[PDB]
RNA sequence: CUCUGAACCUGUGGUAGGUCAGCAUCAGUUUUCGGGGGCGGAAAAAGAAUAAGGGAAGGUGGCGUGUUUAUAGCCUUGUUGUAAUACGUCCACUGGGGACUGAGGACUGCGGCUUCGUGCCAAGGAUGCUGACAUAAUGGU
RNA sequence: CUGCCGAAGUUUCCGGAUAGCAGAAACUCAGAUCAGUUUUAUGAGUAUGUAAAAUGAGAGUUUCUAGUGGGCCAUUUUUGGUAAGCAGAACUGGCGAUGCGGGAUGAACCGAACGUGAGGUUAAGGUGCCGGAAUGUACGCUCAUCAGACGAAAAGGUGUUAGUUCAUGAACUAGCCCUGGGCGCUUAAGCGUACUACCCAUACCUCACCGUCUGGGUUAGCUUUGAGAAGCUCAGACGAGUAGGCAGGCGUGGAGGUUUGUGACGAAGCCUUGGGCGUGAGCCUGGGUCGAACAGCCUCUAGUGCAGAUCUUGGUGGAAGUAGC
RNA sequence: GCGAAACCACAGCCUGGGGAACGGGCCAGG
RNA sequence: UCCGCAUAUGUAUAAAAAUAGAGGUAGGCUACUCUCCUGUAUCGUAGAAGAUGGGCGAUGGUUGAUGAAACGGAAGUGUUUUAUUGACUUGUCCAUGAAAUUCCAUGUGCGGAAUCGAAUCCAUUGCAUACGACUUUA
């Protein structure tokens, strides 16, 4: 509900497999919360999540399986780049994406 | 269709009641309006008609001849004015006689619903508001009525300026070749 | 709008009358409902025969058969006013039966505040011939060089940032 | 700095009312570039903001929001009818409104 | 079921505010000319039946519970079949010894307490 | 302001509410017992759909003197089984067709209590509908009026 | 031997409650666009189109006058293979958008799928998947 | 305090007996009747009446028992009129006991009759602005310098628009203009007609909830446990209200019983922009103040509830630091 | 310096209309 | 001057003029053509809110900062001309960085003082005068 699906030409992504997106891909790490009530209080804990390597390792493989399809088509790469926004006068009723 | 902070209306040709009818409904919708050459106004009817109308008004209160005060009691009767919302939108329109400086370097819009030319049947006679303003009190009429020649002169030599400036871009829009490979889009 | 009905009616038949005569009017109702109460009434009003014993036999709506072709209609109306007693015959200009009427009870209730149970028409002709023709203005419409400008041009999106040309 | 404005421009004109009752429970939202209610029907549903500012510095943030939703067309010049969460304040006629683009279905 | 309420606002007596000698208490006016008894526009209402609310959420505060008035041990452990449905409301002349004897009982019986900080003070 | 003629009349067609709707056997005793309640009642011819989707979207039925919804076909089978009349068709079969136990079926509906119509009336309600208006017979024309009230 | 979810270590095991918000599957009510398909009428009338004749708002030729297809054509008439379209009406035909509501609280019933199914279902009234907060969120005065 | 029922406001004789309207009780009674209703045909004179068809509703009673024994708006039919208005009968309904949308505003005009709400849709009126809604579509009249929108009136119009008749004209017919809510509007934002859109009532529809009424279920009290049978449960309809009638509740002083009740670790009272409960009368509670008693439940009892009485007593205001000494 | 009393439903700018005064209190305006 | 205290979203668009039409038009007063028939246009619009670099094309468009001169009187308060000094330069081609926000929620004011002027009272005055208040002069 919250994104426009523009008419711009496709991308090949039949190439890069999809199936290890699911939603327990993506799910928030469930609370465990291993401490003791001595560095609970002082804050003495500082647990920190930062994205690990392999969710890197896959972000690089599907860009490197999709540069080159968005590459072989003209005035793609930076139409990625740009951001959408409106301009005076423009109607979101009357235009077309 | 859409607003502007301020909007300028060159009140030439437009009638008295369609157009003020149209500014008090923008400026209760939260819009500053500025109408210039309030003098150039028309009413529908004979210069005796009005002129009967306004000799019983002033029969009966403040007795304004300006032409601006005469449009600007005409806005406010289409006001709640005994109210805030009322007063409050009121004070965002500012009705002047000709175009002062500030707002002769601005861009003026009009106001189809209000143009005499296409609302009042070709060949019925009208009255100037400011034509009307001369004979029951107003002194100015001969002094803005000089004024605005120096004021057409000065914006046509303006214009002439950007036209003569416009001419070259337009020369060098064919010339670049990207104009006509990449006309298929419209453009 | 209007339509144009043509009503066949007749008296239930009796040991009197074996078999009545058909009684058929071309008449312009929006609907069927009105040209069968307008009927039933002209034919109280002309033959005297109530609707309790009478019936209608067929109704049937007519098109124009040349609604492409420019003619000129004469219609013969009755008008009943404060005086109550008119007899009035206007030529109209159109493409269609319906239109001439239409534009008739448009041009009586205009000019003479009349109503639609008030005006009714004794008869609808098609004048063929420019000769026939007799109001001034069709005849203008006749002749061989029609040539006027366009009238009445007139032509949300306020604050329009130009002056109209509102011309050629 | 026109790289932003995802939202549409609009107006809040007044409550649903008669002549002599207000009903200030759906209010009355003039989107601009809506000139009709056949243009109206893509904006139903749309998210409404009004967006203001207050003295206070509370959530450390100097403005505050009233969301809303767009029901229904309003006669027949395109203004709609919206209800927000909080009835907007009667102080707001002719103040600024924000039509975002989603829920999209487009 | 939540907890609906078809009205919040009271229903105060006409002319109330108009004068001090009058109460606020609601008294049905009389008058037959007085436009609040014919309901006229712009006046105050009157009180309807059908005002009145849910019989299953009657009496029922905005927790989900029904206060009911407790004055000292017993009366806490009667809620121990209802700890679900009521919350126990000491009364106000229970004095402070008896407050704190209740608290503690309720805690176990796990039944919650509207007014269970009056009148003590905490010490950890 | 209604006159006590008229006021009988209606309590005889079960019309004690605006919009309300019947079907009514249309014979002598009643062409001129609606001449009466004319300008306060409009009627006409219901086609099949009319008859069927009333039945269906606004049909209940008098069962122990209370409005039951014709949701279940054994809801009217217990209340007209008697008449063989057992099924939601049945009983638009026998409205439609006038059968010989119309006027049971047609008691045992409730009256319709319909809706205001969506696009409204014409531009005078209480004027005769040959006149412009929205009173009286309207024949076939009582469909279009029913698409709006249901 | 059983029991005490009994105390603590061991588990860092597994599930985690109140206000708001979002979406998706539905049910009730309703509003608003769209796609098709039957059946009616003068089995629409027109029209394209086969064609005989005629006149002029006399075109084109001929000499503004009169013409009869000329180097335009118009109307009428039967007529060329049939139609098409509009309007009316119906589909227990179908595709979207929006809004308000969620009463009830084991099981029964009427139905539809299903070879039968402790079967499944939009079938005697909402569920599922998530997100934000205690020093805040939300409401009241 | 809430709920439910609910008039009459006038025939007849004559302060009343009445009747009638509205309830209670005692009945019987659908294989029976009743009707501010329409009929069939013929009886009499389109109306009127008739016995027996359509539609709706179950009806008939007997007894006694509160309140009223006027008018107004008038419409219509209608008599006399009399400068002319107007007055006089009956009739018809409404207001009177009735709030709501419109009518610029409005006691009687147009809509519509009312439990608390959500959504939808309308009526009468409307959509230039005030003001929610088309400065919409199509066809016409008029330019009014006292437009129009709501007798000086007969006429005059070298003021017109359309048409009819006789027939170059003549008049006639009908309609607009002149002389005799605000702002504003003029191929309208006036008037007439047609056509789609749109605005919204306490009205209509769907749903939720409150209450009342009506109908049904519920015991070898079944591991569905939901038998305060005075309980539980299912369904449908309805909701103005003066006089009047009938139920159920809230509060106060005292009494019998009870809570093995509350209280100097603070009773009662009072204050409070603290919180909560009930449709309401009212009740519970936090904090503050305070200092000795007090309450819930069952029943009994009464000097038992105030805004009015040019009320009683007391206190205190504006007049006013005025008239003045 | 001393020091009242009567009176007190409540506010209080005008032009028109609100039919039963409507007015001061409503509606439309200044 | 010190002291104390409280702490809009692209804001882009300038002849006049009438419809019994205008605008401008070569040429030298024209002639005739063109344009409209609204701005649905034009100007701007890439960058982890807009980064870091390699650059390249052009060797230049935007601007910041100052030094500026002209023009603008109707209420000029702004239109340019710039001189440079720095940058982004979307003109174009590449290389890095963006994330676990892992589905929406978004100097300024007051109170004090040490100061500098001015005004009133004030020396005053009747010029004004119930009193206020006014006019002159110390």
């Amino acid at each position: 509900r919250y994104v426009i699906a523009t008419s711009a030409p496709k991308i090949d992504v039949s190439g890069v497999s999809v199936e290890k997106f699911t939603k327990a891909y993506f799910a928030k790490q469930k609370r465990s919360g291993p401490v003791k009530k001595d560095e609970a209080f002082f804050a003495e804990n500082a647990p920190k999540n930062a994205l690990p390597a392999e969710r890197i390792a896959d972000q690089k493989a599907v860009d490197a399986k999709l540069l080159p399809a968005i590459k072989a088509i003209p005035n793609m790469k930076e139409y990625l780049a740009a951001s959408f926004a409106l301009s005076n006068g423009d109607r979101p009723h009357l235009m077309k994406f | 269709s859409e607003f502007q902070k301020v909007v300028v209306i060159d009140a030439k040709g437009h009638l008295l009641g369609r157009l003020a009818s149209v500014v008090a409904k923008q400026l209760l919708g939260g819009q500053k309006v500025v109408v210039v050459r309030c003098e150039e106004l028309n009413i529908s009817g004979h210069f005796f008609r009005n002129k009967l109308k306004y000799l019983a008004y002033l029969r009966k209160a403040f007795h304004f001849r300006a032409p601006s005060r005469i449009f600007q009691k005409a806005v406010r009767g289409m006001l709640p004015h005994k109210t805030a919302r009322g007063q409050a939108a009121l004070e965002h329109l500012q009705a002047v006689e000709g175009i002062p400086p500030p707002f002769d370097k601005q861009k003026r819009v009009v106001v189809p619903a209000a143009l005499r030319v296409l609302r009042l049947k070709p060949g019925r006679k009208y009255c100037t508001v400011g034509r009307l303003s001369s004979e029951v009190g107003w002194k100015y009429n001969d002094i803005v009525a000089k004024l605005e020649e120096r004021r057409k002169v000065k914006s046509a030599a303006f214009y002439q300026a950007k036209l003569a400036k416009q001419k070259k871009i337009a020369s060098a829009k064919e010339a670049s070749p990207v104009n006509q490979k990449l006309s298929q889009f419209g453009y | 709008a209007l339509k144009e009905y043509q009503v066949v009616g007749r008296k239930v038949p009796t040991e009197h009358e074996p078999v009545p005569k058909l009684f058929r009017m071309r008449l312009f109702a929006p609907n069927e409902s009105v040209a069968k109460s307008r009927y039933w009434y002209f034919l109280k009003m002309i033959n005297k025969v109530k609707k309790a014993t009478g019936e209608i036999v067929a109704i049937n709506e007519i098109s124009e058969p040349k609604p492409l072709k420019a003619k000129v209609f004469g219609i013969w109306i009755r008008y009943d006013s404060r005086s109550g007693t008119h007899n009035m015959y206007k030529e109209f200009r159109d493409t269609t039966r319906v239109g001439a009427v239409e534009a008739m009870y448009a041009d009586m209730a205009a000019r003479h505040r009349a109503r639609f149970r008030s005006i009714r028409i004794l008869k609808v002709v098609e004048v063929e011939k420019k000769e026939d023709v007799r109001r001034n203005y069709v005849k203008q419409l006749l002749n061989p060089h029609l040539k006027f400008p366009l009238p009445h041009r007139r032509t949300k999106k306020v604050f329009a940032p130009h002056r109209p040309s509102t011309f050629y | 700095a026109q790289g932003h404005r995802l939202y549409v421009k609009a107006k809040h004109l007044s409550f649903q009312r008669s002549k002599h009752v207000i009903h200030p429970g759906t209010s009355i939202v003039k989107i601009e570039g809506c000139d009709s209610k056949e243009e109206a029907q893509f904006y139903l549903g749309k998210r409404v903001c009004y967006v203001y500012k207050s003295s206070k510095a509370v959530r450390g943030s100097k403005i505050r929001v009233i969301w809303g939703t767009i029901a229904r067309p309003h006669g027949n010049s395109g203004a709609v009818r919206a209800r927000f969460v909080h009835n907007l304040p009667a102080k707001t006629f002719g103040s600024s409104l924000r039509v975002m683009l989603y829920p999209s279905n487009i | 079921v939540n907890i609906i309420k078809k009205r919040t606002k009271p229903f105060k007596r006409h002319q109330s505010d108009r004068f001090k000698r009058v109460g606020e208490s609601w008294r049905k006016p009389r008058g037959i000319d007085s436009c609040v008894r014919r309901r006229f526009r712009g006046t105050i209402s009157m009180p309807k039946i059908g005002y009145g609310n849910n019989k299953k959420t009657r009496y029922c505060m905005p927790n989900g519970l029904k206060a009911f008035l407790v004055r000292n041990v017993s009366d806490v452990e009667l809620l121990l079949m209802h700890n679900k449905t009521y919350a126990a409301e000491i009364a106000g002349n229970v004095s402070a010894r008896k407050r704190v004897e209740i608290v503690e009982k309720a805690r176990a019986l796990g039944v919650k307490v509207t007014n269970a900080g009056a009148k003590v003070r905490s010490q950890e | 302001n209604i006159p006590p003629k008229a006021r009988k009349i209606m309590q005889l067609l079960r019309l004690l509410q605006i919009n309300n709707g019947i079907f009514v056997k249309f014979n002598k005793a009643i062409k001129e017992m609606l001449q009466v309640v004319e300008p306060y009642v409009t009627y006409g011819i219901p086609n099949h759909k009319t008859v069927r989707e009333l039945i269906y979207k606004r049909g209940f039925g008098k069962v122990n003197k209370q409005r039951i919804p014709l949701s279940d076909n054994a809801i009217i089978e217990a209340a007209l089984g008697k008449y063989s009349i057992l099924s939601v068709e049945d009983l638009i079969h026998e409205i439609y067709t006038v059968g010989p136990n119309f006027k049971q079926a047609a008691n045992f509906l409730w009256p319709f209590k319909l809706s205001s119509p969506l696009g409204g009336w014409r531009e005078r309600k209480f004027k005769h509908f040959i006149e412009g208006g929205d009173a009286g017979k309207r024949d076939e024309h009582i469909n279009g009026l029913v698409q709006k009230m249901l």
